[PDB]
């Protein structure tokens, strides 16, 4: 019955994969499908070049799929149909899988009397949306994704798996469109909803890390460069050639530093043609961030244009243009005076976290803590008719 | 105002039987404006108490003052079917 | 037999969506409750069966003591399933459940269904034993899911508890594969065992 | 995690009458004369003093003990600095014209 299914795939398979097959016979026979759910999940890590896995999953889709969590049917299948680069085939199989879950659920909600099976339907819509994105039918996925969004907001008891599939899919949509800002924030939402459970690979970490860094550089309102640095994802891979510069570019922006930043930018024109037409953008961007850092870090809030001029290595004419661009973008609110030659800022959007920024805030409260304490004695003492 | 009708004397009578001493606190909350006015306690007078003058033993061994909120309304039931004695308020300091 | 309160610890786990008892274990554990609940009444009609869950993120009270079998099942329908046993934790809540009762003449016993091995420790379970026999609570372990592919060290705690008690402590083996879970606990001692002074 | 909702406390007009007259004090929910309003200025300032201290301390314990970072706290407290008044500005000069008038 299953005997043919497992025996054929052995020959096709690498020898080092032979035991796995035999372990699938074994936990069928024990009638213990707890260990089976783990074994299938494991299979695609060791065999992601070969779609031996997809053919294997077919048998188990139609057998246990209420006698195993449905969460686990979505986890092993996703690796198989994502990396399938025949996407007609992907759509067709997923739609038939959805029809089986819609029949099943009506009797089984009262029959088990402990389990749910409506959870599974949402996730299939997410996989269906991903297949459309790769296929390059970006609009078809997005309107599927919007209807799915509605359902999710009206539930509050939904698994942590559901949110993880939905945000991943939404990120891929903004990466096709190349909306840098939109990508950055929705990929941050994937990172949060990450599960210790297998629903990631080793490949995916390194590739989100590349795409995040690139988006960040080219955002129009990002200043979450320090937030990325401190994050695990980008921390571990800096020792490879691709992610070496990529780290040092991200680092030179965080710190406002021009000597390291400009030296990197020369290399990347030749190296990467993506960053050979954003050359103008990246130089305006470092200067823009530094501008907010210099006035703010001081306890005087109003600052002459001259000091900015040597700092952003630009003359006075561009200083005013930098300042104007920020206000437009809704990053600062304030005034420009070329009469008094002053920039007087009065609203700031949140700064990067760093220990030393913390230190400068903590020292700044000290100054005015003294005044409250000394005044609190004067007023108390004074008054002889406080309740007389 | 605080007074009692016949129907409420019948209700009163059985709390009196259940617990020898018991009170009836009557709240009229729409002639109340200080949260305290037109609120009095009442308690059954026995039929023996009127005819053998054992009614005002409650004027003795207390303050012996009765503070009226409705002069007209209390005085009517004060001989007929109740004796009224004044109400007090309390709290512990945790409460205050 | 007579005047007995028994806190059912029923586990709902990732080992109980297996179908060794028809049509999974969730469905066979529903049928265990009915037989248990009737039997108690047959000895003494003033018997109460309570229910808590060792399942999910936090063990919790599913139902309180009641003279109705209906209410106890009503509470069991909505249980977690993602969790595993937490055995030490189960015992401390069940002890609390047996405190709040209509009368206190009732015997204190805990019967725990094991479908899944401990997520706690041996260090914890040693402590629990000394704790229980001061208050005369019996430990009575229906195992059927820590013998399927596993071994249990729970034999030690049964004997450490058992003394003259209100209800004696004993270990009840039920095969892990098909043998019909519901009739095996009903047939095996759960009132045929009684205390002594 | 748990989102603070601020509180001010309220009661219907049904309950409130009984509150006002049962109370047998000065009240922090009502006030009398000028004398009580001098009290209020001392009490209100004392609350600031104590509250500032908690903010500094929190900043200390982040860089010493090394409790995890919150950009909710650090972000809100970033705003405080730009909102901050300073001295020597034309604005303070407009306060002084009003102080002479009053």
């Amino acid at each position: 019955e299953i005997d043919t299914i497992l025996s054929t795939l052995r020959m096709e398979a690498d020898p080092s994969l032979h035991p796995l097959f035999e372990q699938f016979e074994k936990f069928y026979e024990e009638k213990l499908w707890f260990q089976l759910s783990e074994s299938l999940t494991k299979f695609f890590d060791d065999a992601k070049s070969t779609p031996l896995r997809l053919r294997l999953y077919d048998n188990f889709v139609s057998k246990f799929y209420d006698k195993i969590n449905q969460l686990s049917v979505v986890k092993y299948l996703l690796a198989s149909l994502k990396d399938s680069k025949d996407f007609d085939e992907s759509l067709k199989y997923l739609d038939d899988l959805k029809a089986q879950f819609q029949e099943l659920d009506s009797k089984k909600q009262r029959n088990n009397g402990s389990k749910d099976h409506g959870d599974g339907i949402l996730l299939i819509d997410s996989e269906i949306a991903r297949t459309y994105l790769l296929k390059n039918d970006l609009v078809k996925a997005r309107d599927l994704l919007d209807d799915l969004e509605k359902t999710l907001d009206k539930k509050d008891s939904i698994p942590l798996r559901i949110t993880n599939s939905f945000y991943s899919t939404n990120s891929q949509y903004f990466k096709f469109k190349n909306d840098f800002n939109s990508f950055y924030y929705t990929s941050l939402l994937y990172l949060s909803t990450l599960e210790p459970s297998t629903s990631i690979t080793l490949a995916e970490r390194q590739q989100l890390a590349y795409d995040l860094s690139i988006s960040a550089l080219l955002g129009d309102k990002i200043y979450n460069f320090g937030e990325l640095l401190h994050h695990p994802i980008m921390e571990t891979i800096v020792n490879d050639s691709n992610y070496d510069w990529l780290f040092q570019l991200l680092n030179a922006l965080t710190v406002g530093d021009f000597d390291k930043f400009d030296s990197l930018i020369k290399v990347q024109i030749s190296k990467i043609p993506i960053l050979a037409q954003h050359e103008s953008f990246l130089r305006q961007k470092i200067c823009l961030m530094t501008l907010i850092e210099t006035v703010f870090v001081k306890n005087i809030r109003m600052l002459s244009f001259e000091d900015i001029s040597k700092a952003t290595h630009l003359p006075k004419d561009n200083v005013e243009h930098l300042v104007m661009r920020a206000i437009s973008l809704g990053l600062l609110k304030g005034s420009i005076d070329q009469v008094n030659e002053l920039v007087t800022i009065s609203w700031v959007q949140p700064r990067i976290i760093s220990g030393d920024q913390i230190t400068k805030m903590k020292d700044r409260l000290v100054e005015w803590n003294d005044q409250v304490e000394k005044l609190g004695k004067k007023m108390e003492a004074r008054g002889q008719s406080i309740w007389v | 105002g605080c007074w009692l009708s016949s129907v409420d004397v019948n209700t009163q009578k059985s709390f009196e039987q259940l617990n020898s001493r018991a009170v009836a606190v009557v709240v009229d909350p729409i002639q109340s404006v200080k949260g305290k006015v037109v609120i009095d306690a009442f308690r059954l007078i026995d039929t023996g108490a009127l005819i053998n003058n054992l009614e005002p033993r409650q004027t003795t061994s207390n303050t012996g003052l009765l503070n009226k909120a409705n002069i007209q309304a209390l005085i009517h039931g004060l001989n007929r079917h109740y004796y009224s004695l004044n109400i007090d308020y309390h709290k512990t300091a945790k409460e205050t | 037999m007579v005047l007995e309160a028994t806190v059912l610890v029923i586990d709902n786990s990732e080992y109980s969506r297996n179908g060794d008892f028809p049509r999974t274990r969730f469905e066979a554990q529903i049928d265990s409750v009915e037989f248990i609940f009737q039997a108690k009444r047959n000895s003494n009609p003033e018997n109460t069966v309570g229910l808590i869950s060792g399942a999910g993120a936090n063990p919790r009270v599913l139902s309180t003591f009641t003279a109705e079998f209906g209410k106890i099942l009503a509470g069991l329908h909505d249980t977690q399933i993602e969790g595993k046993l937490h055995m030490a934790t189960a015992l401390q809540i069940a002890q609390l459940t047996l405190k709040h009762r209509q009368n206190k003449v009732q015997h204190q016993r805990i019967v725990a269904f094991v479908c899944s091995p401990i997520s706690d420790s041996r260090d914890e379970l040693i402590r629990l034993a000394k704790t229980l026999k001061k208050n005369n609570v019996a430990v009575d372990i229906i195992n059927f899911g820590e013998i399927e592919q596993n071994t249990e060290l729970l034999d030690e705690f049964i004997a450490a508890v058992n003394n003259p008690q209100e209800e004696t402590s004993h270990l009840l083996t039920v095969t892990p594969g098909p043998r019909l879970l519901y009739e095996n606990i009903a047939s095996s001692p759960i009132i045929l065992e009684e205390g002594s002074s | 995690t748990f989102l603070h909702l601020p509180c001010t406390i309220e009661a219907e007009e049904a309950e409130e009458i009984g509150v006002e007259h049962l109370l047998r004090d000065v009240r922090d929910q009502a006030a009398g004369g000028l004398s009580i309003r001098l009290t209020n200025q001392l009490k209100s300032l004392k609350g600031l003093q104590s509250k500032l201290k908690d903010v500094v301390e929190y900043l200390d314990k982040v860089i010493n003990k090394e409790l995890p970072i919150n950009h909710t706290i650090l972000g809100k407290l970033q705003d405080v600095f730009n909102l901050l008044p300073n001295l020597g500005t034309p604005d303070d000069d407009e306060i002084d014209v009003e102080n002479h008038d009053r």
